[PDB]
């Protein structure tokens, strides 16, 4: 449910 | 759909051989195989444009929900635009139809986003060099299940990359190798029949039995 891949 | 259908066939035949119940994985590593490009970056905003994505060479590219697709080089000047009948185009951020004004506006947010706020997928990965052959791909398909994020690339390469615990696949048809990144971030890379030879860990298999599933919808649909 990421709205993104893997973020900072 | 013929590099769907080599993958297919590659994956099947590793998979028959349940290399997870033979090991000699690190024989299988295949240091020459490493992919040129896979996607280090996405945003899903399917609610309202599209899918955004960052490939390692720091081009980027949408997929609106309309189907059409926009594609900006990592020079961050020349343009791609392919309709949904697949005309291209080739342009500039700097000369454009009025008409692709909206979406060069929203790939560069896109790009805004992608660049600031996420870490590059396979940061510690040098890319294969490659050659003439090798043309900047774009992403032609994509979904996302319970468990994974699967995209598929113009140049056949398919990536997935698992929400649990960010472990990504890129499996190459053409050169038939699969690269593995692990919960370490680790990464190795393996030509499949070499796998098929000297057999892999559970978790490898787990994820190329996943994989196959995955590409048997993508071949489906």
């Amino acid at each position: 449910a990421a709205f993104s891949s893997t973020p900072k | 759909d013929c590099h769907l259908s080599d993958m297919l066939q590659q994956l099947h035949s590793v998979n028959a051989s349940k290399p997870s119940e033979r090991v000699r994985q690190e024989e299988a590593e295949d240091p020459a195989c490493i992919p040129i490009f896979w996607v280090s970056k996405w945003v899903d905003y399917s609610d309202k444009y599209g899918l955004g994505y960052q490939l390692c060479d720091n081009s980027v590219g949408v997929l609106f929900n309309d189907s059409t697709r926009l594609i900006l080089y990592n020079d961050g000047d020349s343009l791609q635009y392919i309709e949904r009948d697949g005309t291209e185009s080739y342009l500039t951020v700097s000369s454009h139809p009025n008409s692709l004004m909206k979406k060069i506006t929203l790939l560069k947010y896109f790009r805004n986003y992608m660049s600031e706020h996420l870490l590059k997928a396979g940061a510690n990965i040098t890319p294969r060099e490659g050659d003439e052959l090798a043309r900047l791909p774009y992403l032609r398909t994509w979904f996302r299940t319970r468990s994974a994020i699967i995209l598929h690339l113009s140049n056949g390469s398919v990536q997935i990359n698992f929400f649990q615990d960010h472990t990504k696949l890129i499996l190459c048809p053409l050169m038939a190798a699969v690269t593995y990144i692990d919960e370490k971030r680790d990464f190795r890379t393996y030509r499949l029949s070499l796998l098929e030879e000297y057999g892999c860990c559970k978790e490898l298999a787990s994820r190329l039995r996943y994989a196959r599933t995955m590409v048997d919808k993508l071949l489906s649909s």
